[PDB]
DNA sequence: TACCACAACGAGGTACCTCTCCACCAC
DNA sequence: GTGGTGGAGTACCTCGTTGTGGTA
RNA sequence: GUGGUGGAGAGGUA
């Protein structure tokens, strides 16, 4: 017998939940850009 | 092997059918997994719809690569796919070999032709009866265009053995 | 039955009637015969729809269909030997009986 | 796209892992003939699934680019004659 | 885990008192074996928790 | 094409016209032998060959005679889909 | 039927019933499963299921 | 076939999105006879050979094909006619299947881990009762009530 | 793009494939590296043995055991859409049956770290 | 003799995914 | 391995018909 | 001129 390891990336279709019962499948993974930043510049990384 | 590539593209055209999946054959075919001397250890091929497609494929090809001998392609039809194919390959080859034939002289020799493809009628007394002509000149028809039909089908097969190979 | 039908004003037993006769004329016009429903002889499923697949192993998993013919076969065997030496009727009863 | 059927009824098998087609549910036909979509509903029951001489042939027509779909027979049904036949039951078509 | 236990085998005569005293006394056989649940709470069978 | 399905009781008589054969061994494929036994669930003089085109004893191999019924190999050679049938 | 003499305890008994019923409940039962590994917090709740 | 819903607002009513993987799987023979037309396939083992390395080449065939091609769509629990549409399919890279948010409604099919059946009309006499029977575009009302349903 | 970028979601997945040494009336089976009808590339993947050499990323299709049938091959590939990384090998054999070279060496290198953790803890 | 309690048959949602596990005896 | 095969442990829905032996 | 899955049990998703 043989074993085999796979890194699983998170990719677009994969389902996502939070703690109080929020469940949601990510949509998808635009850029670093165009997620909404603060004044500070810092940006989010979820936009429930 | 190109003629054997033929042989089998033709033969699925005909036998399209692809069969059901077996049965508790198959369990024969496993306790023949045990058994011994079985020797029939699958050769694992090709799928069988995968196995069709591919001789429908082959097929297409030789259409594409015979289409500047028309009636080489014609004569490659009659003599190996059936059907619709054979029905267009029989008359084309009627239409070369003999175009002026009567009503009758073209019955005679679409029979003929078809007792040279294996298909009725199967004997030269049974043409003469479905044809009324007289047996020295329907084997004399029939010699000839044994000869004719051999030498472009052998002109046809070496222009394609090439080809065949470049398809593999 | 039909002359008996409107003899017996009673509902019941007209009902009855009335069903005796439905039956007798599905029959007659069908053209089935009652003697066919106890059947002498009966069908076996063609072996591809009941069959018997072996696994990895030398295991082999047989449709329950095989069994239950494996067993009336057996039995049915069993009724024939039996009888053809004139078995006690106890036994050759009983025999029927299993095989039912 | 196609594969292994089942050999009582030459139908898909059902899993991922065996490479298996969805089963078009009691309540999808259903909702397939609330649709006026008929022939799409005979393709679906008859040529892209139980029909041994159909499959092969629409996969040479379809590689050859015809949609012709020659209807068949389902295999099922068949299936099912037989064994209300061998329920002792008499079964035939009127031609 | 292995399992045994220890039996005894008492004949009598059936005289209805103490007769035939024949008390064959040995260890049984190893009955089977304990699948012995894991620190953790489960237990492994062939191989699988 | 055909039309009006039908129902109706099993007459022995046509019961016995559907059957090729009158199963009598309740056994069936050898698994020490890998094939069917006469009179067997499966039994090839009944219902039909396991590999298509092929006889008992493989007397007639050929393709050629796809109905004929072999001396040695009773059992009529044939395609191997008639065993649903 | 067999004499105090002519059995011994250990051939008297076979324990092959009670290992295979411990087996068959330990891998068939309805509550036997396979304990699920995705979170450790799935163990601790399954085993305190 | 099938896979999990992913939200595409970028979509129009009438188009889905589609994976490629599934794309290529769902279309080979389509894909077979369209490379043995254009040439670059003779041999289906050369067919088989190109669309299991992926050539750019089998891209270009493969969204020919899906062009005009409309797809089946269905749900798990098909309450009505509405629970399975006709889409026509867009490529995208992934293996979640984009749908248009607005059709959510008609399938009541939340994008909480939704999984949804694909299927392919073949005849011509299917892609045409699909395209002017089934397609999203054409059962905008529902047949419960004249009430819009997208 | 962070979240992919910082691989703060991603995960192992471990999966395994076994093989056996079966009997075949007609036969019996053997664990080979010569292998018929085989490119040789796919052979330099494997070792003499017949086997994955451990640490060897895997994409689809390879073939990972070297199984010899009558005398076609039993040999054993990674079913299609799995690609990752071997990390393990584990064989077993049955009393009366021969070691492989494989297991030779994993019993060496077990017999090594069992002889030098005890050196260490009586050190 | 028409109600009537009582017993038996017959139905009880779709689709998909993961895992394990499979007749005994017996000269 | 190849013939050969019978009961102590189990009973824990919920209507809705449908047919039946009992009483007014 | 040839192409390879029954049943049970448990859990889970929508
Ligand atoms: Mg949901």
């Amino acid at each position: 017998k043989v074993y085999l390891a796979i890194k699983r990336r998170i990719q677009p279709g994969d389902k996502m939940a939070g703690r109080h019962g929020n469940k949601g499948v990510v949509s998808v993974i635009m850029p670093v850009e165009d997620m909404p930043h603060d004044a500070n510049g810092t940006p989010v990384d979820i936009v429930l | 092997s190109t003629e054997q590539a033929l042989a089998v593209a033709y033969w699925m055209f005909e036998q399209q059918p692809g069969p059901r999946s077996s049965t508790a054959m198959v369990i024969d075919s496993l306790r023949e997994r045990f058994d011994r001397r079985f020797i029939e250890r699958l050769p694992s091929g090709l799928s069988p719809h995968e196995w069709q497609a591919q001789a429908v494929m082959t097929v297409r090809f030789a259409q594409r690569q015979l289409a500047a001998h028309p009636l080489e392609l014609a004569v490659v039809r009659a003599e190996f796919a059936r059907g619709r194919d054979f029905v267009l390959g029989l008359a084309a080859l009627r239409d070369w070999l003999k175009p002026a034939a009567g009503p009758i002289e073209q019955r005679a020799a679409l029979a003929l032709l078809m007792r040279m493809f294996r298909r009725p009628p199967s004997s030269i007394r049974e043409i003469e009866r479905l044809s009324g002509l007289s047996k020295s000149t329907l084997h004399r028809w029939d010699k000839e265009w044994r000869e004719r039909v051999a030498a472009l089908l052998r002109q046809a097969l070496l222009r394609l053995e090439e080809p065949m190979a470049q398809v593999g | 039955l039909r002359e008996e039908i409107p003899q017996t004003n009673s509902e019941t037993k007209i009902k009855k009637l009335s069903k005796r006769l439905k039956l007798m004329e599905a029959f007659q016009g069908s053209g089935n015969k009652p003697e066919w429903m106890v059947l002498t002889v009966l069908p076996v499923l063609p072996p591809d729809l009941r069959p018997l697949v072996p696994l990895d192993g030398g295991r082999f998993a047989t449709s329950d269909l095989n069994d239950l013919y494996r067993r009336v076969i057996n039995r049915n065997n069993r009724l024939k030997r039996l009888l053809d030496l004139a078995a006690p009727d106890i036994i050759v009863r009983n025999e029927k009986r299993m095989l039912q | 796209s196609t594969g292994s059927y089942s050999l009582v009824t030459q139908q898909p098998l059902g899993g991922k892992a065996q490479f298996g087609g969805q089963r078009f549910g009691e309540m999808e036909v259903w909702a397939l003939e609330a649709y006026g979509a008929a022939y799409t509903l005979q393709e679906m029951l008859t040529v892209k699934s139980d029909d041994v001489n159909g499959r092969t042939k629409m996969y040479k027509n379809i590689v050859d680019g015809d949609h012709r779909m020659e209807a068949g027979m389902p295999e099922s049904f068949n299936v099912l004659i037989k064994e209300i036949r061998s329920l002792g039951i008499d079964i035939e078509l009127e031609t | 885990v292995p399992l045994r236990v220890k039996v005894r085998l008492i004949i009598f005569d059936r005289e209805s008192s103490n007769k035939a005293i024949k008390d064959i006394k040995e260890q049984e056989v190893y009955m089977g074996e304990i699948p012995l649940m894991t620190e953790n709470g489960t237990f492994i069978i062939n191989g699988t928790e | 094409e055909f039309d009006a399905i039908r129902i109706g009781l099993a007459s022995p008589e046509m019961i016995r016209s559907w059957s090729f054969g009158e199963v009598k061994k309740p056994e069936t494929i050898n698994y020490r032998t890998f094939k069917p036994e006469r009179d067997g669930l499966f039994c090839a003089k009944i219902f039909g060959p396991v590999k298509d085109y092929e006889c008992l004893c493989g007397k007639y191999k050929r393709l050629k005679h796809r109905g004929v019924i072999c001396e040695k190999c009773g059992v009529e050679v044939a395609l191997a889909k008639v065993r649903r049938e | 039927m067999a004499e105090s003499e002519g059995l011994m305890p250990q051939d008297l008994i076979n324990a092959k019933p009670v290992a295979a019923a411990i087996k068959e409940f330990f891998g068939s039962s309805q509550l036997s499963q396979f304990m699920d590994q995705n979170n450790p917090l799935s163990e601790i709740t399954h085993k305190r299921r | 076939g099938r896979s999990v819903i992913t939200v595409g607002p970028t979509l129009r009513l009438h188009q889905c999105g589609l994976p490629k993987k599934m794309a290529l799987e769902l279309f080979k023979p389509f894909i077979f006879g369209k490379l043995e037309g254009r040439g670059m396939a003779t041999t289906i083992k050369a067919a088989k050979k190109m669309v299991e390395r992926e050539l750019p080449e089998v891209w270009d065939v493969l969204a020919e094909v899906i062009r005009e091609h409309p797809v089946l769509l269905n749900r798990a629990p098909t309450l009505h006619r509405l629970g399975i549409q006709a889409f026509e399919p867009v490529l995208i890279e992934g293996k979640a299947i984009q749908l248009h948010p607005l059709v959510c409604a008609a399938y009541n099919a939340d994008f909480d881990g939704d999984q949804m059946a694909v299927h392919v009309p073949l005849t011509l006499e299917a892609q045409l009762e699909a395209r002017a029977l089934m397609m999203s575009t054409n059962n905008i009302l529902s047949p419960a009530n004249g009430e819009p349903i997208i | 793009e962070r979240v992919v970028q910082e691989d703060r979601f991603t995960t192992i997945h471990i999966q395994e494939l076994t093989c056996v040494a079966r009997d075949t009336k007609l036969g019996p089976e053997e664990i080979t590296a010569d292998i018929p009808n085989v490119g040789e590339a796919a052979l330099n993947k494997l070792d003499e043995a017949g086997i994955v050499y451990v640490g060897a990323e895997v994409q689809a299709g390879d073939i990972l055991v070297g199984k010899v049938t009558p005398v076609k091959d039993t040999s054993l590939r990674v079913p299609t859409g799995t690609k990752g990384t071997v990390i393990d090998v584990q064989v077993f054999t049955r009393d009366g049956v021969e070691r492989d070279s494989r297991a030779l060496s994993i019993e060496k290198m077990q017999l090594d770290q069992i002889r030098k953790d005890l050196n260490e803890e009586f050190r």
